[PDB]
RNA sequence: UGGAGAGUUUGAUCCUGGCUCAGGGUGAACGCUGGCGGCGUGCCUAAGACAUGCAAGUCGUGCGGGCCGCGGGGUUUUACUCCGUGGUCAGCGGCGGACGGGUGAGUAACGCGUGGGUGACCUACCCGGAAGAGGGGGACAACCCGGGGAAACUCGGGCUAAUCCCCCAUGUGGACCCGCCCCUUGGGGUGUGUCCAAAGGGCUUUGCCCGCUUCCGGAUGGGCCCGCGUCCCAUCAGCUAGUUGGUGGGGUAAUGGCCCACCAAGGCGACGACGGGUAGCCGGUCUGAGAGGAUGGCCGGCCACAGGGGCACUGAGACACGGGCCCCACUCCUACGGGAGGCAGCAGUUAGGAAUCUUCCGCAAUGGGCGCAAGCCUGACGGAGCGACGCCGCUUGGAGGAAGAAGCCCUUCGGGGUGUAAACUCCUGAACCCGGGACGAAACCCCCGACGAGGGGACUGACGGUACCGGGGUAAUAGCGCCGGCCAACUCCGUGCCAGCAGCCGCGGUAAUACGGAGGGCGCGAGCGUUACCCGGAUUCACUGGGCGUAAAGGGCGUGUAGGCGGCCUGGGGCGUCCCAUGUGA
């Protein structure tokens, strides 16, 4: 099924993971359906994440499917918090 | 294939390798030999252009 | 690496002083006050009315080994630098003044660019606070360029900072003489610094 | 030397002479209805027809017959009893056909 | 949208089917002249009417056959045998630059 | 926001014109030499052949057995079945093995690029909506027994489990025939007839969860078709029998001459058919002022192939690298009585070659599959290893230091040069020594709240004690090319058309700045050269941007086919052309 998980960049022993939709079928660094943001698990830089909410929730009304780790951030990114 | 330098050490059965690059005196031969490669020695007490004619580098005093 | 031996001998091939020594090419000569003519065993014969060609090499050469630097890192700038808009040439030495091993040179925590080297190499230069053991670094307005803690003594920093006294420093710079800080204020334009240079003859000498 | 994933290949062989048998079936069924459609006897060839009909639309809970298969088949089916009883014949059991 | 093309009518010598030859105006790419084109369709015609000098047209269709996926839209002005005779000449000179 | 020219035809001139150089580029190679780090990159050749290892498994929340345990049911001799937990190894069933990895052979084609079509279609797992999960039978392994073999192993006889198989029921719904309705290429709907479903397993069980079943949508991934674009030779000019159209079938998810019958005789080509040759295509890449030219290697998209061919099975999907059958070739085991294998997966071996690496570590991170979840596999991946192959950063030091030693060069013997260079005196002091030491990790999971939200807690690092931090701490690799002109850098000697240099023009005949060494100088620097190849200069295929009286070039002359081109005014159309708007151009 299609998924939302990290695709390295950057370089050797220096992450920026990109956070995308794509399909599961397709190579991490692939070509993927939809880039919603990125992550420096390094924490060198004010702006180590970032989502779009708006654009993020809705693959998941269609169905969609993080990473055991890509939800942490999800999560952990104020996505989550149903709210009333 | 010329032979450049000064004196070599190629017999019949030599092996050698082409280096490409004509001469012009001499009409139809377009190709050097490189030195100081499998059966071609570099030449003998060459002190200048040492890169070509595949000599190494000598002792100087000692 | 970076160039190694006869440097006065330099300092009389292009025909003008350069003061790459700290007192000598700027006591009474770069060896030249002496002999002001080229090294080599030809030095005492006239010479050839230099071509278009070779005007643009010396005159080339002659900045080059101002700064002491490779034709690798040299070349490099000047493209950066044409790479850009305006003028270039202007543009060129402004990439040149950045410097990390130069500013210390100016900032006069050295006399000489190639004694200014092995200060930073050795890291006994700071900027804003940090160890930048590394010439290649190039600064920007405000920069801050001191001298480390286990460094900010050694007779050599005293003289060189004391000597710096009865002396100013560029329109761009200021030096606190007295705390051995000093801070790059803007990109010195053509004007603010003069040089035997012209700068149009190596644009012109890139342009083959 | 091997993996033991060659399961796969020997159990699709059980699969094979499954669906395998299960198809040899309605040729030779569906064969019937067409032989009977032709001569006359609607009211036996229309039992034929519906039980066809089943084979096929049964076969669609496994990997045998899918999609629009067992629907290309009646639909060249009972439109072809229907094309040959009208020749004669007259019907007698619409037990399959919404005449 | 299905792609749509005017053409003209040389062929109805096949069983429900008719040849259309259509031709484009674009400049060239390197010398920017405007130039012809031109590519024979083989054109669907069912209740086979249209037929030579025809200048209709036809839109893309569903594979009809190997080499027919083109059905015929409306007539654009039959009577128009004139275009069917420079075509007729070209394949009539084809005779004449045999390298025999 | 971008453009340089020079050398060589003559005694000299102008022109034409070719050859040559300076420039940038490369998966490179070769010579001489070679210290550090970082980040890239590394079989272009034989898509030749490969020992060994590894590269896809997983679920006991589907079943029965295996022994092993294991706390331990209960009694007519070595424990017992009873239990549960397991631990499991194989067997049954489920999911994946069609992804991910490699290669560029083939293919000049709807393969690719770009824009569209499908009222002609499929899509497992995932999401949402509606409905269901009623009963009744059976098989094969496992296992016991039997045969053959050296093996591969194989067959044979008889029991048994389920989410395995079968039948019936139920039908929310779905499927197809006909009529009808709307739309209108088989789209939606209607009516009537007939056909069609299911699966249980675990529980902090009596309520949830993990699943099952049919349908209508969502999403994603596809298949098929179409317009335009896609190299060299016309010294390949004619090609075609399933060939082109038809009818009707077979076939598939479905269109199609895809396949098969029959009907007709068509279909294609100078707008280059057919044929031979070369080639995987694009994003990009290199060069260029530009337009162009060249290129498709790493990374990404698509295609194709998986020893050479053919084929089908299973399945949602393959005609399937590590799945199967057959033929071929090749190779290996063998008690020869017979069987085995497919590196263009990761490393490594071998051959070929001018030439291209470790038979390394780790699943810590990221991604993938299986699972309720721990957890499991993962030569994908994260890293480390080797190679100045590339770009980048770094070092072999810094100040002072003589009218300026020795040595070696020239010299008109007065002197000039190497040269602040050294020495020498101070200064710092990369490497090394000691201690410290990571960011990369947070979740999954656990408790609270209902496993929702939230909060809290805990776990795990391959790289490796490595980067980096402190302090101690030593002056510590320099090589290569050139110095006739283009082109930067000159003297002595040796040599005497010899030995030799050479990109071009040309150097050497006893005074050679052109050979060979030396001194000195110019140019670069862990590099410097060479060879080869692409663009540039070349405006030298000239679209931008050239020529044909004598420099290469007007057909020997007409007639004319196709083709290109076309006079003054006015109207319709608005193809070309032009503006705006929008989508696409990741
Ligand atoms: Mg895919
Ligand atoms: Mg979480
Ligand atoms: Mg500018
Ligand atoms: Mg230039
Ligand atoms: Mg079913
Ligand atoms: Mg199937
Ligand atoms: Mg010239
Ligand atoms: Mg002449
Ligand atoms: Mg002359
Ligand atoms: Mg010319
Ligand atoms: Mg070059
Ligand atoms: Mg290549
Ligand atoms: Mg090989
Ligand atoms: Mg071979
Ligand atoms: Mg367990
Ligand atoms: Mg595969
Ligand atoms: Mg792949
Ligand atoms: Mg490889
Ligand atoms: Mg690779
Ligand atoms: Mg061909
Ligand atoms: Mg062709
Ligand atoms: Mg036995
Ligand atoms: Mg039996
Ligand atoms: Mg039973
Ligand atoms: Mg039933
Ligand atoms: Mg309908
Ligand atoms: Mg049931
Ligand atoms: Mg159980
Ligand atoms: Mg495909
Ligand atoms: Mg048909
Ligand atoms: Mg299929
Ligand atoms: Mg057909
Ligand atoms: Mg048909
Ligand atoms: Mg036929
Ligand atoms: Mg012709
Ligand atoms: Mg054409
Ligand atoms: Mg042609
Ligand atoms: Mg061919
Ligand atoms: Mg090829
Ligand atoms: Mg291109
Ligand atoms: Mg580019
Ligand atoms: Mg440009
Ligand atoms: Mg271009
Ligand atoms: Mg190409
Ligand atoms: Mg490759
Ligand atoms: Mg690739
Ligand atoms: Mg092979
Ligand atoms: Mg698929
Ligand atoms: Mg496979
Ligand atoms: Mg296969
Ligand atoms: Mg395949
Ligand atoms: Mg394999
Ligand atoms: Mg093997
Ligand atoms: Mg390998
Ligand atoms: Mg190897
Ligand atoms: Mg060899
Ligand atoms: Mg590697
Ligand atoms: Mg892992
Ligand atoms: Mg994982
Ligand atoms: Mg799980
Ligand atoms: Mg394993
Ligand atoms: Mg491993
Ligand atoms: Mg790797
Ligand atoms: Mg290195
Ligand atoms: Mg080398
Ligand atoms: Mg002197
Ligand atoms: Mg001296
Ligand atoms: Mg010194
Ligand atoms: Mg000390
Ligand atoms: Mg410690
Ligand atoms: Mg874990
Ligand atoms: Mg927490
Ligand atoms: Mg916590
Ligand atoms: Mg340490
Ligand atoms: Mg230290
Ligand atoms: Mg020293
Ligand atoms: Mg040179
Ligand atoms: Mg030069
Ligand atoms: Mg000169
Ligand atoms: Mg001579
Ligand atoms: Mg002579
Ligand atoms: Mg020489
Ligand atoms: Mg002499
Ligand atoms: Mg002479
Ligand atoms: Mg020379
Ligand atoms: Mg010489
Ligand atoms: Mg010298
Ligand atoms: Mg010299
Ligand atoms: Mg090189
Ligand atoms: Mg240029
Ligand atoms: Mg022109
Ligand atoms: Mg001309
Ligand atoms: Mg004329
Ligand atoms: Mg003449
Ligand atoms: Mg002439
Ligand atoms: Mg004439
Ligand atoms: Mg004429
Ligand atoms: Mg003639
Ligand atoms: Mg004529
Ligand atoms: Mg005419
Ligand atoms: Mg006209
Ligand atoms: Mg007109
Ligand atoms: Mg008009
Ligand atoms: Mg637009
Ligand atoms: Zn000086």
């Amino acid at each position: 099924m299609v998924k939302i998980r990290l695709a390295r960049f950057g370089s050797k022993h220096n992450p920026h993971y990109r956070i995308v939709v794509t399909d599961a079928r397709r190579k991490r660094d692939g070509k993927y359906i939809e880039k919603i943001g990125y992550y420096d698990p390094r924490k060198t830089t004010p702006d180590w994440l970032k989502v779009d909410v708006e654009r993020a929730r809705y693959w998941l009304s269609v169905g969609a499917q993080p990473t055991d780790t890509a939800r942490r951030l999800l999560r952990q990114a104020g996505v989550f918090r149903q709210e009333a | 294939a010329y032979i450049p330098g000064e004196g070599h050490n190629l017999q019949e059965h030599s092996v050698v390798l082409i280096r490409g690059g004509r001469v012009k005196d001499l009409p139809g031969v377009r190709y050097h030999i490189v030195r100081g490669v499998y059966d071609a020695a570099g030449v003998k007490d060459r002190k200048k252009s040492r890169s070509k004619y595949g000599t190494k580098k000598p002792k100087e005093a000692a | 690496g970076r160039y190694i031996g006869p440097v006065c001998r330099l300092c009389r091939r292009e025909g003008v002083k350069l003061y790459l020594k700290g007192e000598r090419c700027y006591s009474p000569k770069c060896a030249m006050e002496r002999r002001p003519y080229p090294p080599g065993q030809h030095g005492q014969k006239r010479a050839r009315r230099p071509s278009d060609y070779a005007v643009r090499l010396r005159e080339k050469q002659k900045l080059r080994r101002i700064y002491g630097i490779s034709e690798r890192q040299f070349r490099n700038l000047f493209e950066e630098a044409s790479k850009k808009k305006g003028v270039t040439g202007s543009v060129f030495l402004g990439l040149l003044e950045s410097r990390l091993d130069n500013v210390v040179y100016r900032l006069g925590f050295a006399v000489s660019r190639r004694q200014a080297r092995q200060l930073v190499r050795h890291g006994h230069i700071t900027v804003n606070g940090r160890r930048v053991d590394l010439p290649s670094y190039r600064v920007r307005p405000g920069d801050e360029i001191a001298v480390a803690e286990k460094s900010r003594n050694l007779e050599l920093i005293r003289q060189n900072l004391e000597a710096m006294k009865g002396r100013k420093v560029g329109p761009w710079l200021s030096l606190d003489v007295e705390g051995m800080k000093g801070k790059f204020l803007r990109l010195p334009d053509r004007e603010d610094l003069a040089l035997p240079v012209n700068e149009q003859l190596v644009i012109e000498f890139y342009s083959r | 030397r091997n993996l033991s994933a060659l399961k796969r290949h020997r159990q699709s062989l059980k699969r094979r002479l499954r669906n395998k048998a299960k198809k040899s079936a309605i040729k030779t069924l569906s064969k019937k209805a067409i032989q009977l459609a032709q001569e006359g006897k609607a009211e036996e060839a229309l039992k034929i027809m519906r039980k066809a009909e089943s084979l096929i639309d049964k076969a669609a809970k496994g990997s045998t017959l899918h999609k629009n298969a067992a629907a290309r088949r009646k639909s060249r089916l009972m439109r072809k009893v229907r094309q040959l009883l009208e020749a004669a014949g007259a019907p007698l059991i619409g037990g399959g056909l919404s005449a | 949208p299905k792609k749509v093309l005017t053409g003209v009518v040389v062929s109805d010598k096949m069983q429900k089917t008719v040849t259309v030859l259509v031709e484009r105006q674009f400049p060239h790419p390197l010398y920017g002249k405007v130039i012809k084109r031109s590519k024979k369709y083989l054109a669907h015609d069912p209740e086979e009417k249209y037929k030579l000098g025809d200048v209709v047209e036809i839109i893309e269709s569903r594979p009809i056959s190997k080499r027919k996926r083109f059905r015929v839209l409306r007539l654009v002005e039959s009577g128009r045998m004139d275009l069917v005779e420079k075509y007729l000449i070209r394949r009539q000179n084809y005779e004449s630059l045999s390298k025999r």
